């Protein structure tokens, strides 16, 4: 059961490294610019609802 | 597997508010940022900084709020966006808290999920007024007989256990929980206490200790540890006993019967100290800041037996104050003394010289003690206090008092000293309590050589409860002794003394 | 490229103005190029206006107001690694060992938060000592601080040297020697005693590391040097799962050198002149020293007490971290006995009967028991006379200076030194050897035949030799 | 939006698989085996001893 | 059962209080004593043979 436990940190902290290489595609992509429009609009929408 | 639950947690934030206003950080070091900006602040808010970081505002001068870091520098950083939490430092509180470590912010240290907590109550609420009071009657039971006869105390007391650092000063505590382990694994919930440890400027890893301990006699079930470590920061030290005392609160105002021991306050003093010498406020006395006195008492005055109108409330008080050396005047010990109603100071000379636990008794005092304890317990409790301060008195002038009646006192209160020490981490009963008291008052353990003493009282205990139980039982219920109870229990003792 | 022009040097409390939308961060670190190679200041204050408050970890001999600085972009980040075993490093990470780079692989900042609560280990645990003394009356508790009262010379410094030998066999883990205010020539011998007795073999491997943070070092740069060595020790204990052994040199001089950067940093000096920060500091530097889930870390500190006022704040502060005391005497020492640990003042916070076993507890308790009152004993028996000594008490007697003697145990650092053969007695021995001096089984064998020797195997050889 | 990005793409482009129960093993403490029926006890054994002791004594000793 | 063996202990003590009544027959009930209070707390201790493997 210690084993257990331990695995399903060991597990979430790989999935954190995860994260990490998910940082580095965003940021390459123009999908750092296409989501920011996406963003923009949102933010005109919200800003509209005021 | 949890990660697909974490994951699915993580797709369910994203938000699209609208921040009401922000704040540029301006000068920032010393604990306290300098914001420019958040007008509509109301004081004491909490903000929450974009490092995540939250703080309470304490002054609001004109152009500017100082913020206060209730966490560390590094996270924050110089024109970073301070965000307004909108709402007065309130702290979660509720049933679900029972058998949780958390820190002062509520963050589940225990990490037994996010804690679940019925509402949140502002950190600083005034305390009830005096309409709202009612004196002591129940008990709190400690099972050290010393602490429930010496000094008895109640339920929703203020009272005070002051004495030297780590002479296991914890300990004289946790015995006091795990005696009401037995009244609180009652299903009367008048008799259940729903203790608090506050755990203030103290190591992680003793924490970590006492949390196993707590753990291994099982008693965490019923009782809440708060921490605030020596590693958590200053503020959140500072604010750490006044957010334990608004779960107490929850508690008291549900009308249930509790306990919370701030250990230590002299620690909350050191902390207030620091907090105070880095908001550049003057040193006061012992430089110790000015408004300690205030700190302490706003903090300590939020534990009452509430009326029986008002709910019948009660939560009681045990603040654990660490004497430098002894020598209670000093201005931090004097300033507690004075909010406290009775003290319990131990005495390093008898610690050393295995008297454990070391209850000084010319120092500890209980001034609303009588009325919390037992009619059992003030029946067999035949002014004991004034014959050990006839044993005090008798040893003062020992080393002349060479009197047959001062050597018969001498013997009586060494041999009662005896009675007194108990195995730290093994709490007596209270029924138990009442015939050890009997024999002793009444003079059957000058019967029993000084040396044999332990061996009497154990022996004794199993002599009883074998010969009748009945007895023990009926004092269990009546928690007064009839002239036949009493009777009984002289004829048994005697019998027992005898064999 | 964060960049800045220097626009203070008050003191070596230097103000930089840095270029807009280029800002630090509280703790990072700054190098300024100077001719003396980089001058390295940590950013501690955040002045606004694109302007900073930093203290130095080199003297400041002169900058000109003006001189371009580069921020590194974070708290000085030291190498760390095996490599890293047996050399001198100053404060800022470079060797002053003079064995060139010695970069092992990654270097890591010099602060870093003590673990988590979840991290804490939940159950107390024993650190072996080859001293039998030490396994006794106070035995040392992995994860904890052991704070070293006693001389010098062939008190404390012999003593540590006894301890890394003895970890080195006894778990095999690695140590961390940091010296704070230490006095360069005493460092040197120190260095070269360390080579001698071989736990420094520059041809060979080594235990030890050594952080020396000299007496000549700016108070900035003092108060940082120990949390450099934590780090050290940190990347054994966390990533590559070993116990360690950090030794501090005065932890005294850690509250002196704190205290300065307080005061220069302008804070109000709380009581006593100690730092408003007193507590927060000590409690940052000894909650990373802990036994985690990987390792522990255990740490030797010594404290050399402010006129012996423990009522002093910066003493208070520092008992009220540790976790045992070895109270190491001269007199002691004078009384033949090598360890010099003085064993009435030997206490620990883990002597406890649980911790270290309800037999141990019962075995230790009695030979406390038996020294105490055996020193109070000889008070009036030396004045009366041994007549006076009855059969009850010539049994104490008896027992008590043999076991006086059987303290007396030459160890493996000063095989050399006092010239008798290294001794490590490990703690099972330990109990036997008391077990049977407390059953009287060895009470027939002479004083001066548990005089200089290991455990209970070891005085059935001396008994021989006794006779021989 | 981006935090959908990330979720998605992190969910299902990145998948761990455990390690094999040998591995386990090493990590944890596997199964003690039975204890076993000992060895039974046979005490005053011999009528060796039934004769001596019956007959070695015949007072009452302190 | 457990009375027997302290009230025959006891009893041998009084006997020899007497004239002898035991030289090592009260050494025989003393270790009698010994492992049949022993076997009581062991008994008492005794760690459930199943192995729960509906919880764990």
């Amino acid at each position: 059961v210690r084993y257990e436990a331990s695995l399903r940190q060991l597990e979430q902290r790989q999935l954190a490294k995860s994260v990490i290489s998910r940082v580095q595609s965003e940021l390459g992509n123009p999908k750092f610019q296409e989501k920011v429009l996406q963003q923009s609009i949102s933010e005109i929408e919200q800003l509209l609802s005021k | 597997e949890v990660s697909s639950i974490l994951e699915e947690r993580i797709k369910g934030v994203s938000d699209e508010a609208n921040l009401n206003e922000t704040g540029r950080v301006l000068a920032v070091g010393d604990g306290i940022a300098r914001v420019f900006g958040l007008n509509n602040i109301q004081a004491e808010e909490l903000v929450e900084f974009s490092s995540g970081v939250k703080g309470m505002a304490l002054n609001l001068e004109p152009g500017q709020v100082g913020i206060v870091l209730f966490g560390s520098d590094r996270l924050v950083k110089e024109g970073e966006l301070v965000k307004r939490t909108g709402n007065i430092v309130d702290v979660p509180v509720g049933p679900g808290l029972l058998g949780r470590v958390v820190d002062a912010l509520g963050n589940p240290i225990d990490g037994k999920g996010p804690i679940d907590a019925a509402g949140r109550s502002r950190a600083q609420v005034k305390a009830p007024g005096i309409l709202p009071r009612r004196s002591v009657h129940e008990p709190v039971q400690t099972g050290l007989k010393a602490v429930d006869a010496l000094v008895p105390i109640g339920r929703g007391q203020r009272e005070l256990i002051i004495g030297d650092r780590q002479t296991g000063k914890t300990a004289v505590a946790l015995d006091t929980i795990l005696n009401q382990k037995r009244w609180n694994n009652g299903s009367d919930e008048s008799k259940k206490l729903y203790c608090v440890y506050v755990a203030v400027g103290q190591k992680r890893s003793t924490v970590a200790q006492l949390v196993q301990t707590l753990e291994q006699h099982d008693a965490m079930k019923y009782s809440i540890i708060v921490a605030a470590t020596a590693s958590e920061a200053a503020p959140l030290q500072y604010l750490a006993p006044f957010t334990a005392a608004s779960i107490g609160e929850w508690f008291r105002d549900n009308g249930k019967h509790a306990l919370i021991v701030y250990d230590d306050l002299s620690k909350q003093a050191v902390a207030y100290r620091q907090l105070s010498l880095l908001l550049r406020r003057p040193p006061g006395r012992e430089a110790y800041p000015g408004d300690v006195f205030y700190l302490h008492s706003r903090l300590l005055e939020r534990a009452a037996k509430l009326s029986e109108k008002e709910g019948s409330g009660s939560l009681t008080a045990l603040p654990v104050i660490e004497t430098q050396g002894g020598d209670v005047s000093a201005y931090i010990p004097t300033n507690v003394i004075s909010i406290t109603d009775g003290q319990i100071f131990l005495e390093a000379e008898l610690f050393y010289k295995g008297i454990r636990p070391a209850i000084n008794v010319g120092l500890s005092v209980s001034r609303v003690g009588s009325a919390a304890q037992v009619k059992a317990l003030k029946q067999v409790a035949g002014s004991l206090k004034l014959f050990l301060a006839q044993y005090r008195e008798v040893a003062a002038f020992a080393q002349s008092d060479l009197d047959a009646s001062t050597k018969q006192t001498l013997v009586r209160g060494e041999r009662l000293t005896q009675l007194l020490k108990q195995n730290q981490y093994s709490p007596l009963a209270t029924e138990e309590q009442v015939p050890l008291i009997y024999a002793g008052v009444n003079g059957h353990l000058d019967g029993i050589e000084l040396s044999r003493i332990g061996e009497f009282e154990s022996s004794f205990l199993s002599y009883l409860k074998s010969n009748h139980n009945e007895l023990l039982t009926e004092i269990r219920e009546k928690g007064e002794l009839s002239k036949e109870l009493l009777a009984s229990l002289k004829s048994a003792t005697e019998s027992f003394v005898a064999t | 490229p964060i960049t800045g022009k220097v626009t203070a040097v008050i003191g070596a409390i230097v103000d930089v103005h840095f270029e807009q939308s280029e800002l630090p961060a509280i703790l990072n670190a700054l190098e300024i190029k100077t001719p003396q190679g980089k001058l390295v200041l940590e950013v501690a204050q955040h002045l606004g206006e694109n302007t900073v408050r930093t203290i130095a970890m080199d003297g400041t001999e002169g900058l000109v107001r003006g001189e371009k600085v580069l921020d590194t972009g974070g708290p000085i980040s030291v190498p760390v690694g095996r490599e890293t075993l047996g050399r001198i490093i100053n404060v800022i990470g470079e060797p002053i060992d003079e064995r060139g780079p010695i970069k092992s692989k990654l270097r890591k900042p010099i602060h870093a938060d003590p673990p988590s609560f979840a991290e804490q280990s939940t159950s107390a645990e024993i650190l072996e000592t080859g001293i039998k003394v030490v396994d006794l009356l106070a035995p040392y508790a992995r994860g904890g601080k052991i704070g070293l009262f006693g001389g010098a010379g062939v008190g404390k410094t012999v003593f540590i040297q006894e301890l890394i030998n003895n970890i080195a066999k006894a778990h095999g883990g690695f140590s961390v020697f940091t010296g704070v205010g230490e006095r360069t020539r005493e460092g040197n011998d120190l260095y070269r005693e360390m080579k001698e007795t071989g736990v420094i073999n520059l041809e060979g491997e080594s235990k030890v590391a050594l952080v020396f943070g000299q007496m000549n070092e700016p108070p900035g740069a003092r108060a940082r040097v120990a949390l450099t060595g934590l780090t050290i020790a940190e990347y054994f204990r966390d990533e590559e799962g070993q116990d360690v052994l950090l030794f501090i040199d005065n932890i005294f001089r850690f509250t002196q050198a704190g205290s300065e950067v307080s005061a220069l940093l302008g804070r109000i000096p709380s009581a006593v002149g100690y730092q408003p920060t007193l507590a927060t500091d000590m409690g940052l530097l000894q909650e990373r020293i802990t036994t985690t889930k990987k390792g522990s870390v255990t740490s030797v500190q010594a404290v050399y007490v402010p006129a012996d006022d423990l009522t002093d704040p910066a003493p208070a502060t520092t008992f009220a971290h540790l976790d045992a005391t070895t109270v190491l005497s001269r007199g002691i020492s004078e009384l033949g006995i090598y360890p010099a640990v003085d064993p009435l003042d030997s206490k620990s916070r883990l002597l406890d009967a649980a911790v270290v076993g309800q037999e141990h507890y019962d075995v230790a308790s009695k030979v406390q028991e038996t020294l105490q009152t055996y020193k109070s004993l000889q008070d009036i028996i030396a004045i009366l006379g041994m007549d006076e000594l009855s059969e009850q008490d010539k049994l104490t007697v008896e027992r008590a200076r043999k076991i006086q003697r059987f303290l007396s145990q030459p160890f493996a650092v000063a095989e050399v030194f006092t010239g008798i053969p290294g001794k490590l007695v490990r703690l099972k021995d330990t109990v036997a050897s008391f077990k049977a001096v407390l059953e009287g089984k060895y009470d027939n064998i002479p004083e001066h035949a548990f005089y200089m020797v290991g455990g209970i195997e070891d005085v059935v050889a001396k008994a021989e030799k006794l006779a021989a | 939006n981006v935090i959908q990005d990330l979720y998605l793409r992190e969910l299902k482009d990145t998948k761990l698989a455990p390690s094999t129960l040998q591995d386990a093993e090493g990590n944890v403490k596997p199964w003690n085996p039975p204890q076993k029926p000992n060895l039974p006890e046979l005490e005053l054994q011999g009528p060796e001893a039934l004769k001596a002791y019956t007959e070695q004594n015949v007072e009452t000793a302190h | 059962a457990k009375s027997a063996a302290n009230k025959l202990d006891w009893a041998k003590v009084i006997s020899s209080l007497r004239i002898t009544g035991s030289t090592a027959t009260q050494l025989s009930s003393f270790k009698k004593r010994n492992d049949e209070a022993r076997r009581q707390l062991l008994e008492l201790q005794s760690q459930p043979t199943e192995v729960d493997f509906s919880h764990y």
